[PDB]
RNA sequence: GGGGCUCAAACCACACACCGAAGCUGCGGGUGUCACGGUGACGCGGUAGAGGAGCGUUCUGUAAGCCUGUGAAGGUGAGUUGAGAAGCUUGCUGGAGGUAUCAGAAGUGCGAAUGCUGACAUGAGUAACGACAAUGGGUGUGAAAAACACCCACGCCGAAAGACCAAGGGUUCCUGCGCAACGUUAAUCGACGCAGGGUUAGUCGGUUCCUAAGGCGAGGCUGAAAAGCGUAGUCGAU
RNA sequence: AACCCACUCCCGUUGAAAAGGUAGGGGAUGACUUGUGGAUCGGAGUGAAAGGCUAAUCAAGCUCGGAGAUAGCUGGUUCUC
RNA sequence: AGGGGAGUGAAAUAGAACCUGAAACCGUAUGCGUACAAGCAGUGGGAGCCUACUUGUUAGGUGACUGCGUACCUUUUGUAU
């Protein structure tokens, strides 16, 4: 099926009223002060407090 | 002798376009749609003219209607007494006094009564 | 102050870059940097590069500082598009358009 | 309904899942450290685990049992020989899952399988 | 038509008042016809259709004129003027041409023709991403790696999904340098871009020798003309 | 079995495909299948005959001309008073 | 790739997809309206708010509430159909 009139600016723009994006929990490392995802693994190889990777 | 119509074309347009500011949607900027609504919205400013001077003597009726029945005395009653007086004052100004010039209004009330009608 | 910087013909189209770029109108720069390194969307890699030298213009050309500024102004304009053809079934065929926008990014202490 | 089941699909069949957690573990028990996905990770140590429980006790029935689940010679020689003596007083828990973040290609949660001792 | 209506807000007679149309009157304007020498009177819904009068566009004369870099046409606002098509004056843009008046000629006025050509919407960030043999780690390079290379381990074909001739294609083959577009995703990779290189025969396949079906065919026989058939002959591989 | 064919069901119908696929199915030393080259064609060819086939076109192919065929039939026909 | 300066130029919003650069279409900013309200989306009436200035018998924007109101073309005896 398909439509019979075609759809106007405001009722397009009313469906994309829930289309906005959430932001992420973003912590900062107590030790240094890097800026990684929380509760994920720092993107220097830190978490909470201790070298895990070592790159 | 080859006639372009370009420039006339657009100037044509732009007069229907400019008439049909503040509609809705494809009635305010597509051609073919706003044409119809400045045709359409001139018929009705012809025959709301016309309207224009009922709906106001039907609201300048009801609002003598309240102010004489203040005063003891029905529209109708009223009218037919003032006929029989000699008073032709309009019906515009007979509500503007029922308004504003309450004191004059009272005094012609009371002359109509007087005049057994 | 009013430094911009802009990226046209980036490879994207405008209604998926425009859902990034309401993320970081009117915050602080500081902060809105950060938005974009954690972010899953490709806008959010695209918009970084444009937002991250909008600042630099603001240092070299005008010697102000990281802190003061704030993203004053974002937007997505259209761009030219790439016109292709899809084969389909029976012997019909369709067309691709391949969709690009602008990318502008205004930084200012005010 | 799912009620009360255990086990995840990952769009594979019985073989294929079966196959692809003897690598991974096998993988495990010889870098000591891997990356993977991390609905991968969690189903991975209820393979891991119970290998490295078996290995404490050392006996030619133990080993082969163990060559049956990691069909890999030297996976069987890394336990009963490294590991199994170095967790001999550990009540479990011999692996550590950490979340790391998300792959470039597809935006695949990942995550950083390590044992928990590691000599690093 | 609804609310609601019972000494009615129903019905039957009588009476007085009021409401009520673009009808009639009052006031101010415009027009058609007729009459008189600006007044007077009667009119002024309208399809098919008949009759009358005009606006605007392009070109030619008026014009070797007039306007114009102290800013032409065109574009975009505002103000104003007519009963209308329309005219006029100015702000901003533009950067070199325009044409008063009265005439003459028309490729002379668009919303429709499932009209023609370009551009762009809605569906919609929706279906789909092409066999359901299958992938997991480590390392390297790199701005960046699920997909590139290497290693360890898994799977699949195996009278094929391996190898080779003929047809067909035509540089797709190898190396260095690249990633815009092409590859239904990314790409550092490629049958993609640029530049260089690469194919060696007495015996292999052709050509050369021989003919089949068939073709052409000196003379010839036929046929308005083009031409048809065919002898000697010479082409034609499977 | 290979090879040639197309009886049934389901899927697909904007298809992977302008006629396929997976499961079963018929013939399989012959009135068989197939490669290469050659011959017959538009009121003409060919046809174990279905008005079937003659380049995804067939109760008379395609292409260019007569040609802007003809259409008592549909559609459309552009500024003002 | 693309940009921010600086230079050339009378002029780079004449920057090589380069004179002018309209409309559909897509955005950012400001003013007012909009979440108890039913329909060709207008018009008659009309409050409040915002801006400008000659400070309210003015100009511009918006339009709560309310009376009336079923597009255009064609073909028809007749169409919101
Ligand atoms: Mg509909
Ligand atoms: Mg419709
Ligand atoms: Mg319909
Ligand atoms: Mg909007
Ligand atoms: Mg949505
Ligand atoms: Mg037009
Ligand atoms: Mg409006
Ligand atoms: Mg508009
Ligand atoms: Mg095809
Ligand atoms: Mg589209
Ligand atoms: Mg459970
Ligand atoms: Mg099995
Ligand atoms: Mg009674
Ligand atoms: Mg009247
Ligand atoms: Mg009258
Ligand atoms: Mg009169
Ligand atoms: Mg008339
Ligand atoms: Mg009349
Ligand atoms: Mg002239
Ligand atoms: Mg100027
Ligand atoms: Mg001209
Ligand atoms: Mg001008
Ligand atoms: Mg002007
Ligand atoms: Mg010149
Ligand atoms: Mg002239
Ligand atoms: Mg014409
Ligand atoms: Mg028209
Ligand atoms: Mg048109
Ligand atoms: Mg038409
Ligand atoms: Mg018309
Ligand atoms: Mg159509
Ligand atoms: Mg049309
Ligand atoms: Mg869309
Ligand atoms: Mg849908
Ligand atoms: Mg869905
Ligand atoms: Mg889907
Ligand atoms: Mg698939
Ligand atoms: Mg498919
Ligand atoms: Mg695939
Ligand atoms: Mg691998
Ligand atoms: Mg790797
Ligand atoms: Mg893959
Ligand atoms: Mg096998
Ligand atoms: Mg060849
Ligand atoms: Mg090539
Ligand atoms: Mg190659
Ligand atoms: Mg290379
Ligand atoms: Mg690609
Ligand atoms: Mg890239
Ligand atoms: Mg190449
Ligand atoms: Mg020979
Ligand atoms: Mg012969
Ligand atoms: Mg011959
Ligand atoms: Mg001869
Ligand atoms: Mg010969
Ligand atoms: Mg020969
Ligand atoms: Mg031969
Ligand atoms: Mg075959
Ligand atoms: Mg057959
Ligand atoms: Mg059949
Ligand atoms: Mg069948
Ligand atoms: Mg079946
Ligand atoms: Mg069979
Ligand atoms: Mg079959
Ligand atoms: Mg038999
Ligand atoms: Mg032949
Ligand atoms: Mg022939
Ligand atoms: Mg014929
Ligand atoms: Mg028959
Ligand atoms: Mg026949
Ligand atoms: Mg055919
Ligand atoms: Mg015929
Ligand atoms: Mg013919
Ligand atoms: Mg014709
Ligand atoms: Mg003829
Ligand atoms: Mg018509
Ligand atoms: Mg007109
Ligand atoms: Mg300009
Ligand atoms: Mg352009
Ligand atoms: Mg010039
Ligand atoms: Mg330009
Ligand atoms: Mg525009
Ligand atoms: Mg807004
Ligand atoms: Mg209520
Ligand atoms: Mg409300
Ligand atoms: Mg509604
Ligand atoms: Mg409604
Ligand atoms: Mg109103
Ligand atoms: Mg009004
Ligand atoms: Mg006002
Ligand atoms: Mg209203
Ligand atoms: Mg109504
Ligand atoms: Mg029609
Ligand atoms: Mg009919
Ligand atoms: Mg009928
Ligand atoms: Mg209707
Ligand atoms: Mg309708
Ligand atoms: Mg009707």
């Amino acid at each position: 099926a398909v439509q019979q009139n075609k759809k106007s600016r405001s009722a397009r723009d009313m469906r994309r009223s829930h289309d906005a994006l959430e932001s992420n929990a973003l912590s900062v490392e107590k030790s240094t002060g890097e800026v990684h995802l929380r509760h994920h693994v720092s993107p220097d190889g830190f978490y909470r407090g201790r070298k895990v990777v070592d790159k | 002798a080859r006639v372009k119509r370009g420039v006339i074309a657009r100037r044509r347009h732009k007069k229907i376009l400019k008439l049909a500011k503040g509609y809705y949607g494809a009635r305010s900027r597509v051609f073919r749609v706003a044409k119809q609504a400045v045709i359409k919205a001139g018929q009705y400013a012809y025959r709301d003219r016309r309207q224009r001077k009922r709906q106001f003597r039907a609201l300048w009726i009801a609002r003598i209607n309240a102010g004489a029945r203040q005063n003891g005395l029905s529209y109708s009653r009223l009218i037919a007494g003032l006929k029989k007086a000699a008073i032709e004052i309009d019906r515009k100004v007979l509500a503007d006094l029922a308004v504003n010039e309450k004191a004059a209004f009272t005094a012609i009330v009371e002359k109509a009564k007087a005049s057994l009608a | 102050m009013e430094v911009a910087a802009k990226l046209s013909g980036a490879r994207i189209s405008a209604q998926k870059a425009r859902l990034v770029a309401d993320q970081i109108r009117g915050k602080k720069v500081g902060e809105a940097l950060n938005l974009l390194a954690f972010s899953s969307k490709k806008a959010a890699e695209i918009m970084k590069k444009v937002l991250e030298s909008a600042v630099a213009n603001a240092e070299h050309n005008e010697g102000a500082d990281v802190d003061d500024l704030k993203v004053s102004t974002v937007f997505v304009n259209e761009g030219r598009s790439l016109k292709r053809i899809m084969p389909r079934a029976k012997g019909r065929a369709d067309r691709i358009v391949k969709r690009s926008c602008h990318i502008t990014v205004k930084v200012a202490d005010k | 309904m799912r009620h009360r089941k255990s086990g995840r699909h990952l769009s594979r069949t019985s073989a294929h899942r079966k196959a692809m957690f003897q690598n991974m573990a096998v993988s495990l028990f010889e870098h000591e450290l891997i990356k993977t996905t991390l609905p991968k990770a969690k189903e991975l140590r209820r393979v891991a685990e119970p290998l490295i429980t078996l290995a404490k006790e050392d006996s030619v029935a133990n080993r082969r049992l163990a060559f049956d689940r990691t069909r890999s010679k030297a996976a069987v020689g890394k336990l009963f020989n490294d590991l199994g003596k170095r967790y001999a007083n550990r009540p479990g828990g011999y692996l550590r899952i950490l979340k790391c973040g998300f792959r470039a290609g597809d935006n695949a949660p990942m995550a950083y399988v390590e044992l928990v001792d590691r000599p690093v």
